[PDB]
């Protein structure tokens, strides 16, 4: 067991020392979101929480460190530090995780990425797409079998594009913007068109 | 001291200078404790006497004091998603609005183009489209060898062919 | 009957009810009652109870009081909880957004020991929300109703374990206190004990009787039979009290050095100390009678004592050894058996008393820590109450409670069932609670005991199936949190009137009889033998002199949303479950014509609803008006009832309520004065009475589908009422004020001529999607002005219009006309939020009509959507001419076993066709027991039938022989039920004749006009370009990993592709695509999607270096 | 590396300090996420535009530049290189431990 992480240590060329860390990365602003609502209220992906905590927890550590201060308190600045970090890569792993407001756990980076809500089954394998629509089934007996029926209106919304541009060619509509009036008001011209 | 000043600039999400946090303080505290002496809930106005500044600010100030939520916590009653997935992008590009963009781009161009040559580079330098930067006068006589009166009767040459209804239905629609 | 303005509905049933069907509101009532402590509730409690006469706020009091310091010279203490009147009106509490409350004093007595003065002050406790009279709190405008909740009583519970290695039997406790630390007594796998005190797997049961002042002397004298305890006794290893006493500090508080005291101190302070465990009153009763411990004492002393370990530990040895009864020494006697978990004789039910209990509970104890906090930070005879006092934590708890809590949900109201059954439902997910993925396949299923208290038939079909039901017809709660039943008492065979109720541990030790029993009227059975509830459950037969007890009524074990099923003993459980669960969601018709066919129970849910206007006194119609009714009394006051109208119920439904009385009639207090949304003439009415063929037509009706005629588009037949509401508020903002006004910048004429100059829509003005509501202007601010923004201001002359037209518009796919503009705003001094300054709510309602894709069924479990809606030409016709109006397949009502709706049915076209049995020589043989009045029956007469005892099939039968016409001489149906129908289509007679009859079917609350939905491109997320999710955003459907791997297996790549990248991910793909597309250009290649760069900076950010080779 | 879509190969290794701080554009040190009245972001703060690029597209932090002619230049005064504005979804950011 222990040369199965030996070997690998040794046949590739990476050096061990990247087991301890001593510089952490911080993951682009636009991934970890500052958002304002509707009403003044902000909103937070929990990681400028954690980020905060580390980034306090090593200022401190510095201030300790070049005060002087009795080992006891810099050693708990050091746990501290090393707890921080914890929170930040994988949240209650060890002990009881790291909690906010409203007491639930918070979503650190391996929260991000496992399980259903993980990006990987969730955003990677499938997404959300455009150009869908859904709506009830009813049956149509009078139907061929390569057929099917499709509500006009779901059927608009769908080729809007297209119809956008069969429109706008038969000079319908002078411009894009006119068709696109068009086919938001449902002008009686739009529907010989879509057919 | 030190606990409450760490408290003040280090314990906010969006952190808050302590010279304003402290009214923070006194207004919440002042008004939970008149709350109870009054039966009521104090109106800010009653909360600016006591201040003895203007109520506006007392707005502001209660208005600053709200922190930041969560956009990860599970919004439903059931648990099934988070807050996150219901906040639009509005930096992304509407993916509409930039063919439109392009269209007019080309009827400008068009236009431009209908236009005699010599006007149509004084507008389009003037207005900075191939470039990044409008010029002024002087610019454009130096890079067409004429005074800065005959540029500015050359654009009143070009904003009143422009007027005509030939071009101004055309564009005018374009909106 | 007994309902003065009941309508005379004729019934089947054969037995009578010794009593009525209590109000079935009353387990929302009468906890809110005990919790306040209102008189009512005063003297309720004096002929049940009155040992103790306590309210839940008073309860909480007095636990609370003394609060003193450490010196304990100095303390506080809280009495009388008095209550005031509500600060307004239900209605306009619904207007402007305030929760219904009221005021609450309490007094505090101030008490000094150092040298004695009082300080009795009238502290304002805060502001407490009310419970309306329908049962249900109205927070920040909306209304919400709070459900109770089941949850495992604190107690005492033994169970039995197979090692399933030599099948050696092994017995646990686990006594579960509320607000405490769990000891788990059981027999190990080898022979000594585990007495996990916890969660510390070491130290059997040696260490913890030495620990309680014992030796070994008291332990091989209590236990010299069991030799199990005497073999782990022998392995004490351990002499000394405080050596017990270390090893226990060892296993309870490591990590700090022990002392002599520390330890036995540490033990009281852990389970003798009523502040770190106190079983509730509920637990100590429930151990008392567990055990034996008390049996006429007071109940005090929550805390769990002594005696009661030592009892544990004799139940549990004794149950080793296979022991039938224990008698401990100082108690009575006890039979030994195992504990049952979902045995409602230990499954407790927390109702509303009980949930704002715990939290006003939390609240006091924040509110202790912080009054001891402060009570020695100050000097003495400085200090006073209203300074020890700061009511802050105790409204935030309220506040906690009521409004972003789980099991004080959102009101279900879209007809009167729906609320009716949303309260009086017992649920088990939340605080305390078990969630679905916490929950085993046990608990979902249905215990023996669930008879006569929770009904077994209503649950959602959902995850929470099991989990969530609603409480029976006759259920009570006792004043203890148990559920309980009423049940007569049969003795020697004579059946008593006198109606005791029985909790689910007091039916074991008993024997019920069958509710529907050959009565003779002298409470003696006929045959000896009788269908009878043992004690585990068991039915089995039992002569008759050895029973005690019977059923108060059939249809005591159901709920009151499957009590209005009719036929529902012929109906499998599922189809009953799903046809009880759609009479919650049928909508509010426009005019709710009664049902012919029915139960009894119809009658009392419209009334006790709440929704129809009952008269509280009698006496004389002053006046009669749509919007309102004068009623003089006798005592010569009047009163007058305002009629609501067009009121939006919670989920966008019609509330109108129409007057049904005359200006010169009598009316008795308690009849129905004006009908609800779905009430006709004060009772349910969900549906409507349609006439029914059951052949399976041309395949317009296949696989479940309904079709219909034109006649119920034309004759609003099935139409519904709805309303929506659009908020729009204007606030304060660092660009300035947005202002609710018509300059609306680049707008056109036609969409601003329904505006008024104020800025919103005209009253009674026609919207669509897209049109405009109010007209609420933003400063814009600045941004890149383009130049080509400049030259197009240039040709025409336009102004540079500063601000931005963030207008509210009518959202997608909706439409109709206004009903009504509320506005508010600072100036006219309102209470608004904090910011803003302006918010104006419209209402919008259309008449919808029935169209296709709307789902109907009946209350038999049979479900479909309209297949389509031909015209009344295009329909089979009897031979009097009369199209039918709705046509169901055959192929379902066999293999789905609903065939009671047949029945019913046959029954409906008994009761609209009319009746009369010939009554020349004698009745005949069927109708002998069918009651008198019911041999005749005027045409369109309407019946009633108790679902367990209801019309039989013989009688049926018979009532079908005899069904004369109308106007004509035509018995268009013949004996057994079928009867001839003409094709509409080609005009040929059908070979065979099929069941015709009226039904009584449902509009339910899915329709398609709110459940279409389509995009080509809107907006997308923040951290990854996917598009959002949901009708209320642009949406666009999850296409996901289940539908790729059918994608894959078909071997399309193309289109996988591009379903991933371009058309959901991909960004510059995206607006490439939409450019091409418009262009008529070729679609491009797709490009790498971004949530791949996402993933890809994401794992980078956790430390591991990634990267993609080119080669 | 040019996210063309011609991949041949996926690679993932332990990341050393130096990798760490090679891929980050600064050394984020202030735990300042938003300025409570100005809402901008701050200097070497979490939402530091000099170390994750420009909120806004083509202006620096005090708008010395406005203009889409200036393309690739770190401006002198707050080092913000005035570019395109998504580059706050690319860049990276790095804390180094006491
Ligand atoms: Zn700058």
């Amino acid at each position: 067991k222990r040369l199965k992480v030996v070997a690998a240590f040794q046949q590739s060329g990476n050096s061990p020392m990247g087991m301890v860390l001593d510089a952490v990365p911080v993951i682009p602003p636009e991934l970890r979101p500052m958002v304002q609502l509707d009403g003044g209220r902000f909103a937070t992906s929990d990681l400028n929480d954690l980020y905060r905590r580390v980034i306090n927890r090593n200022n401190r550590l510095k201030r300790l460190i070049d005060l002087g201060a009795p080992e006891i308190i810099v050693n708990n600045e050091k746990r501290m530090l090393q707890e921080s970090v914890d929170a930040l890569f994988d949240n209650g792993r060890r002990g009881r995780p790291v909690t906010g407001p409203g007491n639930r756990p918070l979503k650190s980076l391996s929260d991000l990425l496992k399980g259903k809500q993980g990006r990987f089954r969730q955003n990677l394998l499938g997404k959300r797409v455009d150009y869908s629509g859904r709506s009830v089934i009813v049956v149509g007996p009078q139907l061929k079998l390569h057929q099917c029926g499709l509500p006009k209106l779901m059927a608009l919304e769908l080729f809007k594009p297209f119809v956008m541009k069969r429109l706008v060619d038969l000079n319908h509509a002078q411009n894009i913007k006119s068709a696109k009036r068009m086919v938001e008001r449902q002008r009686p011209q739009v529907w010989d068109v879509l057919e | 001291q030190a606990i409450t000043r760490a408290m003040a600039d280090q314990a906010r999400t969006i952190r808050i200078p302590v010279h304003m946090v402290e009214v923070i303080n006194k207004l919440g505290r002042i008004q939970r404790e008149l709350l109870q002496d009054l039966g009521r809930e104090p109106t800010p106005e009653e909360l600016a006497k006591e201040m003895d500044i203007t109520p506006e600010k007392v707005l502001e100030i209660q208005q600053y004091a709200r922190e930041p939520i969560s956009l990860d916590q599970t919004i439903g009653d059931e648990g099934d998603s988070q807050l996150g997935d219901f906040i639009e992008d509005s930096e992304a590009v509407v993916a509409v609005d930039a063919v439109s963009f392009t269209l007019l781009q080309d009827q400008l161009q068009s236009v431009l183009d209908t236009l005699s040559e010599r006007e149509a580079g004084v507008v389009r330098l003037r207005f900075g489209l191939t470039d990044g930067q409008p010029r002024t006068l002087d610019e454009i006589g130096q890079v067409y060898g004429v005074t800065r009166e005959r540029i500015r009767q050359i654009e009143s040459k070009t904003m009143s062919k422009l007027r005509h209804p030939s071009r101004s239905q055309v564009l005018r629609d374009y909106l | 009957n007994s309902v003065p303005g009941a309508p005379n509905r004729v019934s089947f049933a054969k037995l009578r009810e010794p009593l009525e069907v209590p109000g079935l509101l009353d387990v929302q009532t009468d906890s809110f009652e005990w919790l306040i402590g209102s008189p009512r509730w005063r003297e309720s409690a004096a002929e049940r109870g009155d040992v103790n006469p306590v309210g839940g706020l008073e309860e909480v009091l007095y636990e609370l009081s003394p609060i003193e310091d450490f010196s304990g010279s100095m303390s506080l203490s809280f009495s009388d909880p008095r209550f005031d009147d509500v600060k307004a009106p239900v209605d306009e509490c619904k207007d402007k957004d305030m929760t219904y409350a009221a005021p609450l004093f309490v007094t505090a007595e101030f008490i000094n020991n150092n040298t004695g003065e009082i300080k009795s002050q009238t502290v304002f406790m805060g502001d407490f929300p009310m419970m309306t009279e329908k049962g249900t709190f109205i927070i920040n405008g909306t209304e919400r109703v709070v459900v109770s909740q089941l949850v495992r009583s604190p107690g005492v519970y033994f169970d039995e374990t197979i090692d399933k290695s030599t099948d050696k039997t092994l017995h646990s406790v686990k006594v579960i206190p509320s607000r405490g630390a769990w000891l788990e007594f059981d027999v190990d796998k080898r022979d000594t004990v585990g007495v996990r005190i916890d969660r510390k797997r070491r130290q059997p049961v040696t260490v913890l009787l030495k620990a309680l002042g014992w030796t070994s002397e008291q332990i091989v004298e209590r236990f010299g039979f069991s030799e199990i305890m005497r073999s782990t006794l022998e392995k004490d290893n351990t002499v000394g009290t405080d050596e017990a006493l270390l090893d226990i500090y060892r296993k309870l508080r490591p990590g700090e050095p022990p002392t002599k005291e520390s330890a036995q101190t540490l033990l009281e302070n852990l389970f003798f100390k009523e502040k770190r465990y106190d079983l509730a009153r509920v637990g100590r009763y429930k151990v008392n009678k567990k055990l034996g411990l008390h049996v006429g004492e007071p109940i005090t002393s929550s805390t769990l004592t002594e005696e009661d370990v030592v009892a544990t530990i004799e139940y549990l040895v004794r149950l080793h050894e296979g022991q039938t009864t224990m008698t401990v020494p100082g108690g009575v006697e006890v039979p030994v058996e195992t504990d049952d978990i979902d045995h409602f004789g230990n499954r407790r039910l927390r109702t509303v008393g009980e949930l704002i209990q715990n939290q006003i509970r939390v609240g006091m104890s924040r509110m202790e820590r912080v009054v001891r906090e402060r009570m020695t930070t100050q000097d003495v005879e400085a200090i006073t109450p209203q300074t020890l006092i700061n009511i802050r934590p105790v409204v935030a708890a309220i506040k906690e409670f009521f409004g972003t809590s789980q099991l004080s949900q959102f009101m279900d109201q879209n007809n009167p069932l729906s609320g009716l059954t949303h309260k009086r439902r017992l649920s088990a997910l939340g605080p305390g609670g078990l969630s679905r993925e916490r929950a085993g396949l046990e608990v979902r299923d249905v215990h023996p005991s669930h008879y006569g208290r929770m009904c077994p038939i209503e649950t959602p079909e959902g995850p929470n199936i099991g989990l969530i039901g609603s409480l029976s017809v006759y259920a009570r709660v006792n004043p203890f949190g148990f559920i309980e039943t009423p049940y007569r008492k049969v003795v020697d065979g004579v059946v008593s009137d006198e109606i005791v109720y029985l909790t689910a541990d007091e039916e074991d030790r008993h024997v019920v009889a069958q509710a529907n029993s050959p009565i003779d009227a002298d409470g003696r059975f006929v045959e000896p033998r009788v269908l009878v509830r043992r004690k585990a459950g068991e039915v089995e037969y039992v002569p008759s002199s050895e029973v005690d007890y019977m059923d108060v009524s059939p249809r005591q074990m159901v709920s009151v949303a499957t009590a209005m099923i009719p036929f529902l003993e012929h109906d499998d459980a599922n189809r009953a479950l799903m046809g009880a669960n759609m009479q919650r969601q049928a909508v509010p018709l426009v005019r709710s014509e009664a049902p012919l066919v029915g139960t009894g129970m119809e009658l009392r849910a419209a009334i006790d609803a709440g929704d129809v206007v009952v008269a509280e006194e009698s006496g004389v119609i002053e006046e009669v008006s749509a919007d309102y009714i004068t009623v003089m009394h006798d005592n010569g006051t009047r009163r007058t009832y305002r009629m609501r109208k067009f009121a939006r119920s919670n989920h966008g439904t019609c509330a109108n309520q129409c007057p049904i009385v005359d200006a010169g009639d009598r009316v008795e207090a308690g009849q129905v004065i004006a009908d609800g949304p779905c009430t006709d003439d004060g009772e349910m009415a969900l549906g409507k009475n349609l006439l029914v063929a059951i052949m399976p037509w041309e395949g317009h009706n296949y696989e479940d589908a309904i079709i219909l005629s034109n006649r119920l588009v034309e004759e609003d037949v099935l139409t519904s009422i709805h309303i929506e509401e659009h908020e729009i508020d204007a606030r304060d903002t660092k660009l300035g004020a947005e202002e609710i006004t018509r300059d609306i910048p680049n707008i056109s004429d036609e969409v601003l001529a329904d505006l008024d100059e104020r800025g919103i829509v005209r009253i009674g003005a026609e919207v669509r999607d897209g049109d405009i509501l109010v007209g609420k202007v933003t400063p814009k601010g600045e941004t890149e002005l383009t130049p080509e923004e400049r030259l197009l201001r240039a040709i025409f002359g336009e102004k540079a219009r500063e601000v931005r037209d963030t207008s509210l518009k009518v959202p997608h796919g909706e439409s109709g006309k206004v009903i009504g503009i509320r506005v508010f705003s600072r100036e006219d001094e309102d209470e608004l939020p904090a910011g803003v300054n302006e918010l104006v709510r419209v209402y919008v309602a259309q008449k919808r009509k029935i169209s296709d894709g709307d789902k109907l069924a009946g209350r038999h479990g049979n479900k479909g959507v309209i297949g389509k809606i031909l015209p009344v030409e295009d329909m089979p016709f009897l031979a009097d001419g009369t199209p039918v109006d709705i046509i169901l397949n055959t192929h379902g009502v066999p293999r789905r076993m609903n065939i009671g709706q047949i029945l019913e049915t046959h029954l409906g076209w008994c009761a609209h066709s009319g009746w009369k049995v010939d009554a020349a020589k004698g009745v005949p043989d069927w109708a002998a027991r069918l009651p008198d009045e019911l041999l005749e029956a005027q045409p369109n007469a309407i019946v009633s039938t108790p679902v367990f005892d209801g019309a039989q099939e013989a009688e049926l039968q018979g009532l079908l022989s005899c069904t004369l016409p109308n106007r004509d001489g035509d018995v268009l149906v013949d004996a057994d039920g079928k009867a001839m129908l003409f094709d509409g289509r080609s005009g040929e007679p059908f070979p065979y004749p099929v069941t015709v009859g009226y039904m009584y079917i449902m509009k339910l609350h899915h329709l398609v006009d709110d459940k279409i939905h389509a995009r080509s491109t809107g907006p997308y997320s923040m951290i990854t370009q996917q598009p959002l999710g949901g009708k209320a955003q642009f949406g666009g459907q999850r296409f996901g990993e289940m539908e790729c791997w059918a994608m894959q297996a078909y071997g399309a790549a193309y289109t996988l592709q591009e379903l991933l990248t371009i058309k959901s991910d991909d960004t510059v793909g995206r607006v490439k695509v939409y450019e091409a597309i418009v262009k008529g250009e070729n679609i491009p290649e797709p490009g790498i999607p971004e949530s791949f760069k996402v993933l890809l900076k994401e794992l980078q950010s956790l430390c591991l270096n990634v990267e993609v080779l080119s080669s | 590396m040019l996210d063309v879509n011609f991949f041949d190969e996926l690679r993932i290794g332990l990341a050393t300090a130096e990798d760490i701080r090679q891929w980050s554009y600064g050394e984020v040190k202030k735990p300042e996420t938003i300025n409570y009245r100005t809402l901008k972001p701050e200097k070497d703060g979490l939402f530091c535009e000099k170390i994750f690029g420009p909120t806004r597209d083509w202006e620096c932090y005090c708008g010395k530049y406005k203009r889409v002619r200036f393309k690739g230049i770190i401006c002198e005064r707050c080092g913000v290189e005035v570019t395109r504005a998504k580059v706050r979804r690319e860049r990276m950011g790095h804390i180094e431990l006491a």
